[PDB]
């Protein structure tokens, strides 16, 4: 990530997730907790990116 | 297919210009090309060999981009590329050689193997460039149809072929007539001989003639013609037609008189040359006639006329010969000649993995039997085997 | 002139990098030079042919541009392109072709055609580029008055030439003296031979010499030097040197004794090799003296003894000899080679268009003449329609 | 040494892509990377020669940048220029020759020169590019070690080698049974002899065999292989093993029986064809072993009858050969060949200067010596040496 | 692979460096390095064996690093150390072993091993360090391109090799001439005998030679000679050279006349001592030329002259020979000496877990058969598993 910023992007990483590909991340970052049963059903971890 | 070109000069115009020393901007238009590659690529997964004692190694991609630290390249940056380039490498390698050995009668022009087929897929055709490499040039123009052309040194447009025709014979051979050759690569002798030195012959001249099928159309061929066929001047226990006995040849060489070569195309006299030796240049042919006389020598001096009596015994062999070389020439369609390594890297990587006979190519790629037998089938396939084995000498050799 | 070469590596690199695919700017710098030229033409109008079977198809200009957008390229692109390359293709051949014919005693060496004359016109030199060419490489730095250079494998620098010089003969030609040799492209045969087998020579030992003179000097050769000449190793009926007769020679081959090879410079040794078979290198030479010896066995076995009489009938023929091939070497000035289609380009097409013989090239541009009278003007039209050949090539073969 | 590249590709891409024309875009990529020269150089100082007939040279160096500014390319413009480069050329080639000549036992592969050794100093390194010619590209993967690899044509990897061995012999020598050869560059003619015609020979048939080791491997060779050995079918008068006196030799020629040729590699038979004549593949080897035999007619005409007596005097002599021919082939260490000029320009530059015998080359730089005592420092050694010329025929040829 | 290495100095400089007490300052530059590898280790399986009787032990990482705190280390610190050598130790075992047998023809000289192959990689390199043993000292600058270079004593270079050639034999073997030697390690001892004493020979001396060819050359070689060889200076019954029978020799010893002693490379004599016993220094040889004579005494007191008759028979068999040793020399290529324990090292491991022959090393790891045919593929083999030894016995032994 860090790479990244410092960096500006390519969209490399744009391309992989457009043809919805399987991809990480490295580094430190924010993070969210959440207790919704429910959301793991609306496969909300999904949306963000 | 075009696809695969581009994988390698993508590479060599990469191991190459991409040095411990040289500054970035006489690489950006290089850089991008490169980097576009590795995106289309990573994910999609893929399968090789599969076949004789061919390993069948699975590759998987996941690669980052590439920097820029600006002015000249630092080492660090080359290492961290080198180690990058060394999969596409030792890829390449098991792809080409993975569509090198698979053949087809009925489509066998086209990709094979379940590594390309899956090339020609149109995601990927957002690489192809630079296309200077004399054969994929001339893979394009095909394509869509118009004049090709290749370029060879010491053609290889004759089958082997080394036998003789009695055109009088008796069961002692002891007083024949007829010709001897050897058709070999670009190389064409022949001999005339006449155990009677034309003694009953109408103008005491004898006609001889040889002529040779080309299986393709030689262009621009620079040729060295001599007369005299050294193969065929020495003595010699040749076996018999038939088999069943051995004759025996003793040779004395005489001018060929009257020589006229003509390089036919469809029948028709392209070029014709008389008695003209040394380098001629036969522009556009399919078959080749060499015509050529043994004429008895009119005033003898005692010795030479101790070589040939009124009767027989004929002892000295009256001959007379030719000697036809194509140095150059361009054809439409591949061949093997003396200076491409193609059939070599074709039939090397055959051999070494033990790939089976398959329904097009005969036994052991033999050029022989290949050329003899050149059929549409085969030629599609060979030239499709000859441009990969060319794509594969731009980073392998 | 320099003009011309461009018109191609435009069109290579061009039907050449630019495919369905391809990123932009791997072709920003090209498309520029390439539009740069439309530019230049259109407003212009050509003439070629009108001599002999050359037509005389007439041509003009007016076109569009492209694109300078796409991030890659799409097939339509493509396509409206191949369209107007291929009017610059069919036209180029038949420029080429145009002035690759006219021949000038004066100033053989510059432009002649309607076609050519007005393209060194200075209107059109806002278009050279990338020279790289093996062939343009070497004009400029011959126009700019400097050392030119060029690469032959196995060069066409001896005039064809078969034939003998008896030193020694009488009318029954039955104790000749004397040696036979080929010279022909890159080589040379040699055979000493005494019918005396040296029986009355001082230290019985017959000295030969063969001396041949290059048209133009050969510098950096590479060669191949071998004892024994195979050519004149066998029984041969000979024609007298009046024609009057014929005589009869019956070789038996001994080792040539005290070979050296002398590679001279404007009769100056430059390399001299003292009977050494094999490679050798000749740095620099406008002439090649052979010479060897035919010494008569000390000793000799029965079998030896009976060939070699005190007396005649002499009936079995000393003979020494020697083989000498130029495998590569470099010529400030064009000539023939195994391996370069130049000759055969121009010879092919002249002979297509049935051109009439003109007043600098022999006929049928017979390379033995050629090289036999290479006067300055031949060799200025032979550069001059060689660059053109190489310039053609490039696109069409 | 990578460094002393790129200041030639330079140059060509430089005086090829720059001339009175032109759009600047098409060369930007260039302008740039050569200034970036000019700087490093600027201040420091140099010197060549010193040693036999070679001139000392010092150079110093202070130039301008380039307009970086117009759109097109002025006359004037390329003039200011060229002005600039012929002073790098005529330069680089003293730099090239003084490298050209030094040799050394330990480290014969590094950098010699006073002139060189300054080179591959790291604030030069500032400097590489381009480096698609095929030796640069091999000199690199070399330091990196890995499987480089060359292209030639009729290569040089036999040492000449010209003789006999006479397995069944007496002094009379009217009864001989052997073999005689000829290895010389690519090519191997050997000639078996029996004359006994095999007379006591069990079942009738004399096996003979020739075996050559080459000093390096060769792989992906194309090879020519014809029965008969022409070298060796006709009369010869030859010295005997012991040099005391000449024996007879008196061929007559038959079909070589059971004929094998197996090309080996470590002792393992990678390739083996039993009879098979025209073109074959040897695609990895460091011995080409030759079987072939001479199988006594056992139905004769009486011409033929007449030459085999059951008893001597035997006066025609059974021989039965092959010849055989590299083509084309790779081989991982430099070697000479038909076409490339390396081995030349090296021997030519040394002897033009008078450089004296040194420690690492035979006198002459003597292709037969060097091949048959190929160490790895004689190969290092020329292979730096190679490289060096094939940068120097860049500029200079 | 120098992976590898550090793994071991790591080891050593550490189950070393660490004893209750020392004061920390001591390995504050050590401990560092150490714990960098843990971190780089933990959470990679891996796997060895597979072959013969070689257990396929797993292992896996998961530890803590080592409180860098203290200032005197208190012995709890050591065990709670060494239980965590002791894994990495008794691992290193099981994994030179699993690469200290694999063979590859191709690229033997890279890693073979699921282990190793995983070692060479990128994220791994973050170890190596200190590497002043000997033999990866050598590796390295092998790997870089460079004058490697190994010290030795007593080496071995000689194959065993013990026989005999006579020069002069009749059946009886009642009056021979001849040589017989023992060459085996760095020692070569060789006889020359004549039973007549020279009676009729040439100035009654009768000339010996010894010609012995490296298969590697030899530097900086400090060498005893003397003179006789005292392995044949006693009777013998010795088997014919057929095998057919047994002849008997009775040596009586004499000085070695006109002794002569060349060291060659390539050919060239560099190192040549004429009579000179003791020791002497052959600084670069590839070859050894022992020359010396048997001269019949001209003086004889009764007691002599009465065991050399003027006519046979002849009992007493004149006999003069050499000794010479190479004690110590240099070697570019690795070799078994008379003190390294690598050779022994290799051949144990691979005995005790009964190790399958291979495709390149002879049965056994022979000494004989290996350097007497030293093919590039076995010494490279024999480097990296000499060079494993070698990392192993800093641990191990
Ligand atoms: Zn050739
Ligand atoms: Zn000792």
């Amino acid at each position: 990530l860090e790479e990244l910023m410092r960096t500006g992007d390519y969209a490399q990483i744009t391309n992989m997730l457009l043809n919805n590909q399987p991809v990480a991340l490295v580094g430190a970052l924010p993070f969210v907790t959440d207790s919704s049963v429910i959301s793991l059903i609306a496969k909300l971890d999904a949306t963000v990116f | 297919m075009d696809v695969l070109y581009s994988l390698s000069k993508t590479l060599k115009d990469a191991r190459d210009k991409i040095v411990e020393g040289t500054l970035y901007s006489n690489v950006s238009d290089l850089i991008q090309q490169f980097n576009q590659m590795i995106i289309t690529m990573n994910g999609n997964e893929f399968q090789t060999g599969g076949i004789g004692n061919l390993p069948i190694r699975n590759w998987n991609f996941d690669f980052g981009l590439l920097g820029t630290t600006l002015l000249n390249l630092d080492a660090n940056y080359v290492e961290t590329a080198r180690n990058t380039i060394d999969y596409f490498v030792d890829f390449v390698d098991n792809v080409c050689m993975d569509e090198m050995v698979r053949e087809s009668q009925r489509n066998g022009i086209a990709p094979q193997s379940d590594s390309l087929r899956k090339l020609s897929g149109l995601k990927f055709k957002r690489i192809n460039f630079d296309n200077s490499s004399e054969y994929i040039e001339n893979w394009n123009l095909q394509n869509r149809r118009q004049r090709t052309g290749f370029t060879f040194h010491k053609p290889n447009i004759f089958p082997y072929s080394a036998s003789f025709t009695l055109n009088r014979s008796q069961p002692a051979h002891d007083n024949l007539m007829g010709t001897m050759w050897l058709n070999a690569g670009s190389e064409i002798q022949v001999a005339g001989f006449d155990y009677s030195c034309a003694i009953n012959a109408p103008a005491n001249t004898q006609q001889f003639e040889h002529i040779v099928q080309l299986r393709r159309v030689l262009t621009t061929a620079t040729i060295t013609l001599l007369p005299d066929a050294e193969r065929f001047s020495f003595p010699r226990v040749i076996n018999s037609a038939d088999g069943a006995t051995t004759w025996y040849f003793n040779p004395v060489i005489l001018r060929p008189n009257n020589v006229e070569v003509e390089f036919l195309l469809n029948g028709q006299i392209i070029n014709t040359y008389q008695a003209r030796f040394g380098t001629i240049i036969a522009r556009n042919f399919d078959t080749i006639r060499l015509s050529f006389q043994l004429m008895r020598p009119p005033n003898m001096t005692p010795a030479v006329a101790a070589l040939f009596p009124n009767a027989q015994p004929f002892e000295h062999h009256a001959t007379v010969g030719l000697t036809l070389r194509i140095e150059s020439a361009v054809c439409e369609s591949v061949l093997a000649d003396a200076s491409e390594t193609m059939l070599a890297n074709v039939t090397s990587v055959r051999q070494e993995y033990a790939i089976p006979v398959g329904p097009v190519f005969p036994p052991g790629m033999n050029w022989t039997d290949l050329i003899t037998n050149y059929s549409p089938s085969r030629e599609d396939n060979l030239q499709r085997v000859f441009t990969v084995a060319s794509i594969r000498s731009m980073l392998v050799k």
